[PDB]
RNA sequence: ACGAGUAGGAGGGCCGCCGCGGUGGGCGCGGAAGCCCCGGGCGAGGGCCCGGGUGGAGCCGCCGCGGGUGCAGAUCUUGG
RNA sequence: GCCGCGCCGCCGAGGCGGGAGGGCCCGCGGGAGCCGCCAGGGGUCCGCGGCGAUGUCGGUGUCCCACCCGACCCG
RNA sequence: CGCCCGGGGCCGAGGGUCCGCGGCCUCCUCCCC
């Protein structure tokens, strides 16, 4: 029931920051920060969330697990990836293609990570 | 080898010969109808390796392709046009630069559509080197310099700026004298000729270029 | 000498309309509209001083100043033309000196 | 492996499949303008040949009254009388300087008599009509004013009626043919320029020195100026 | 619902420049095949006739 | 910092739209305020008079809100509405808020710089 | 393809004002509101953001909600 | 005035069949083929020059002033 | 556009084939080197 729950929070979330004619989100596991339907980071049941990792180096790649969807103390699976820029890279184009898990948003994590490791 | 065109140009986008004319000056009755990686040994085993890996970096946006044009073909491929009245040996007069109002004599087209200009240096100290033709006026007289040998490194590049202060190289005064050398003679029979180009061109009260002969 | 005296006789108009991105100018020795045909592409030149020193390409600063334009067609059967700068031309120009290069040359 | 095969040479089929029907449909478009090519001398020498038998026996040989006219609107919108304004519809003429070309009859001559102080037409030549198709010819597919760029548009809503190509259409509007009504009205009003070299006087008729009603065969002089 | 969609038409066609066929070569020929005929044959017969 | 593309921004027009009879008067301000008088020459635009401001002027979409600089200004008030920017970076620049204190700006400051995001007020206070 | 507009009608406003339920782990004595500005800007406009100065304690964005919500005129009212 | 025939005139309004040759033509015989060219589904250069921290560069629309044109006070 | 050539001014909006040719798919000859 993505699109129904896109309906409520489409206008009226917490995350939505409306200024300068431009519409930003605020959630977590959101690529482009952007208030779209397709990037949206709490509607589908895989969400991709690329995030800078607790040190200085490194990102984490979130995964939203298959039946982690009510349970949100058990629903992401965090993935740790401190290596090279090339390699971080094929890391995280491996997660999202290699196990069809969000393909729409491959280049848009793979942007977002090369933004992390700088 | 490769046969030219048989179909001569009778206009601009038309052949003078049909389809068919075309087919018997050919006798076409006669006729009938990778490696992306590279592989290198090492002291475990032998690694092979892809030529041109996936991007170390990736920018947060990037700009779309542009469409697909034609006829826009770079500078090094455009036509040269020259006009008319501009013929080897007829004497230019310079518009623009330090040597504005100065008369030369013209040589040579260069490949880029820059006339190889020369004063010659021993008349109004003017060396060899470039004007385009719209800021040159050419005049109706013209000295005889098809006996005039002109070495074939002169080009482009050879009067391209090197890019601190400017000095004139023994090439470039070794070139100056070889052609030099050969206007002089021919300068001379025409009477008057040394003191015209050592003159320089400027507009009096009364005169009018739209009513001028040049 | 290398350009011709023209002068600034004043913009494109009418009777209650000027339209001040078109100036008339008027070549000293056109008095024809079948002569006008010479000028058509020349670079113009509102060659002025002011106080202030501005850059000067080849040479050193100095209070010259310049708004280049282009004769584009000619104007009437007098000999007028017409001409397009850069930027529009100062009222205060009307009647001074515009100077007509020679280039870009067809001759 | 022969399952990729075969879709693939599928696939090539059908791209041949277009090609040939191209150089088919632009064979017979081909042999169409040749033919026009040729009807269109025909047209002239025949009434030369007439006009000369006519004046070797002493007689006249009075040509046949011209079927087609381009209108072209001379005035504004501004001050026009109801009878007027409509029929200015009804040619498509709902602006300053645009034309239509009209099959002449009793019914269209007599429209054109309602309207002479606001149009200016005559008889055009194949040059006219050419140069309006050709520069100014524009289309009407689902009332959108479609440029003709391809001889695509053309077959697609003209050809259950026997034009396939440009010269079709050129061919029915000069030569008035039974499909001149669909052929005409699938062209777009031609939006003409002002005339270049003024007029002589908008406000009275071509006879008394003026520009508005009927000039037989100067109305190629006035397209000139404004195509 | 896949079997009763059309294909879909993920074709992007915008405005053309429309380009003169009286000034433009290539433009009357697209529009006329025999046009080049024709000039072919005007150009030839200008040059048979002088 | 340069944005993703610079292109030549066209206005149409720079001055401002002053109201009618703003400066005869100081209690009248310059705010346009669209004259509705019955024998209003404004307001049947005459000759002469002061423009109305009507669409037509509006300018291009592509390079509307489009700062001098390339970039477009977005007002943010502390880390997280900058981080927000993070992508976009080559489209979007920062501008810290009015209402934020100096220490609070420096940590903003120093955030965006790391972020390779453009600050339209980098050196405010300090 | 089209674009005038009084009286008038309708729609849109990420125009503006006051207050409320939400919401931004908002903002603030490391200086809020207000005010000034030959400061930088943005928007076609209503307007808005930023900088400086002044000021000394509150204030604002977004989703909805309630109006005593926008002034050049009324020989308007009060004050200067 | 029609209808039939004949004669004659008709750049070649012309169409058919054949004959002596001469020579100008064909989207006839050339395309699921490779290479390029381009008057071909809207511009590019795989062209280039001058100028450089104490007096210059750009902006300064909205600070002043000058001139041409337009322009009468709102409700 | 009836055939060809030339000149001046104005501007390039958009941005993930169609239509003409030529060479080779056939062997040589001449010019130019
Ligand atoms: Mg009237
Ligand atoms: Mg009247
Ligand atoms: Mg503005
Ligand atoms: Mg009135
Ligand atoms: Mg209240
Ligand atoms: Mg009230
Ligand atoms: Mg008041």
């Amino acid at each position: 029931s993505a699109h129904l729950q896109w309906m409520v929070i489409r206008n009226c979330s917490s995350f939505i920051v409306k200024r300068n004619h431009q519409v930003f989100s605020t959630e977590p596991n959101n690529l482009k920060a952007r208030n779209s339907f397709r990037y949206n980071g709490l509607i589908h049941k895989k969400t991709v969330g690329v995030q800078p990792a607790a040190d200085g180096k490194g990102v984490i790649v979130v995964l939203k697990k298959r039946a982690g969807q009510r349970k949100p103390a058990t629903s992401y699976e965090k993935i740790s990836i401190n290596k090279n820029s090339r390699s971080t890279l094929s890391s995280v184009r491996h997660i999202i293609r290699k196990n069809n898990y969000r393909k729409d948003l491959r280049m848009a994590a793979l942007r977002r990570a090369s933004a992390i490791l700088k | 080898k490769h046969h030219c065109s048989r179909n001569p140009v009778l206009a601009r986008g038309i052949g003078k010969y049909s389809r068919s004319a075309m087919y018997a000056r050919k006798a076409l009755y006669k006729r009938k109808f990778p490696k992306v990686t590279v592989t290198k040994t090492v002291g475990g085993g032998t690694r092979v390796v892809k030529l041109r890996k996936m991007p170390r970096y990736y920018p947060t946006e990037d700009v779309p392709r542009k469409l697909l044009s034609h006829g826009k073909k770079p500078f090094s491929q455009h036509k040269r046009k020259l006009r008319s009245s501009i013929t080897p040996g007829t004497v230019l007069i310079l518009l623009n630069g330090r040597h504005r109002g100065k008369r030369v004599v013209f040589l040579k087209q260069l490949p880029t559509g820059l006339l190889l200009v020369t004063g010659p240096l021993a008349i109004n100290r003017i060396p060899l080197r470039r004007a385009h033709q719209k800021f040159v006026i050419a005049t109706s007289t013209k000295v005889d310099i098809s006996t005039v040998k002109i070495p074939k490194h002169l080009t482009d590049s050879y009067f391209k700026k090197k890019k601190e202060k400017y000095s004139v190289t023994q090439q470039r005064k070794a070139d100056q004298k070889f052609v030099d050398s050969q206007l002089l003679p021919l300068i001379k029979k025409e009477p008057q000729l040394r003191g015209y180009l050592r003159s320089a061109f400027f507009l009096s009260n009364g005169m009018y270029p739209h009513k001028l002969v040049f | 000498r290398l350009w011709c005296k023209a002068t600034f006789a004043g913009y494109k108009r009418g009777l209650r309309n000027q339209r001040e991105h078109t100036a008339l100018l008027k070549i000293e020795g056109v008095y024809a509209r079948d002569e006008t045909e010479f000028y058509f592409g020349k670079r113009c030149a509102y060659v002025y001083k002011a106080k202030n020193n501005t850059v000067t390409p080849g040479g050193k600063p100095n209070r010259t100043r310049v708004i280049w334009g282009k004769v584009t067609r000619a104007h009437g059967n007098s000999g007028m033309v017409r001409a397009k700068f850069r930027s529009n031309l100062p009222a205060k120009a009307i009647g001074h000196r515009i100077r007509v290069m020679l280039y870009p040359s067809r001759i | 492996r022969k399952q990729f095969a075969a879709a693939k040479l599928k696939r090539v089929k059908k791209i041949l499949a277009a090609k040939k029907l191209r150089k088919t449909k632009r064979k017979v478009i081909f042999k169409r303008a040749e033919s026009y090519y040729k009807e269109y001398r025909q047209i002239y020498r025949k009434e030369v040949r007439l006009a000369r038998i006519a004046r070797k026996a002493g007689n006249f040989y009075v040509p046949a009254e011209p079927k087609l006219a381009f209108v072209i609107r001379i005035r504004g919108i501004n001050g026009v009388s109801p009878k007027v304004r409509k029929v200015l519809q009804l040619l498509r003429l709902r602006q300053i300087f645009n034309g239509t070309f009209v099959k002449l009859n009793k019914a269209s001559i007599n429209m054109l008599r309602l309207a002479e102080p606001y149009i200016a037409w005559g008889y055009p030549n194949l040059k006219s009509v050419r140069q309006l198709i050709y520069k100014r010819g524009y289309l009407k597919i689902k009332n959108q004013r479609i440029p003709m760029t391809d001889n695509s548009l053309i077959e697609k809503y003209l050809g259950k009626k026997g034009l396939m190509c440009v010269e079709d259409l050129i061919h029915e509007i000069y030569t008035v043919g039974k499909n001149f009504k669909a052929a005409n009205n699938f062209l777009w009003p031609f939006k003409l320029s002002s005339p270049r070299g003024g007029m002589n006087k908008k406000t009275t008729h071509f006879v008394e020195g003026g520009d508005a009603g009927n000039r037989e065969d100067q109305i190629n002089r006035m397209i000139r100026r404004m195509n | 619902i896949q079997r009763a969609l059309r294909a879909p038409n993920k074709k992007v066609k915008r405005r053309e420049l429309k380009k003169n066929p009286l000034k433009n070569l290539r433009i009357m020929m697209r529009l006329n095949p025999y046009a080049k005929t024709a000039r072919r044959h005007a150009i030839l017969q200008q040059l048979e006739n002088i | 910092l340069r944005p993703l593309t610079k292109p030549k921004i066209v206005k149409k027009r720079t001055k401002k739209f002053i109201r009618h009879q703003s400066d005869r008067y100081v209690k009248i301000s310059r705010n346009w305020r669209k004259p509705r008088g019955i024998d209003n020459r404004a307001r049947r635009r005459f000759k002469g008079q002061i423009l109305m401001p009507n669409i037509g002027y509006g300018s291009n979409k592509k390079t509307k809100h489009m700062l001098p600089t390339g970039f477009k200004k977005f007002l943010v008030h502390n880390i997280k509405e900058l981080e927000v920017l993070m992508m976009s970076n080559k489209s979007f620049c920062a501008e810290i808020a009015h209402n934020v204190s100096s220490k609070n700006r420096k940590t903003i400051v120093e955030r965006a710089a790391q972020l390779a995001i453009k600050v339209t007020n980098p050196n405010a206070r300090l």
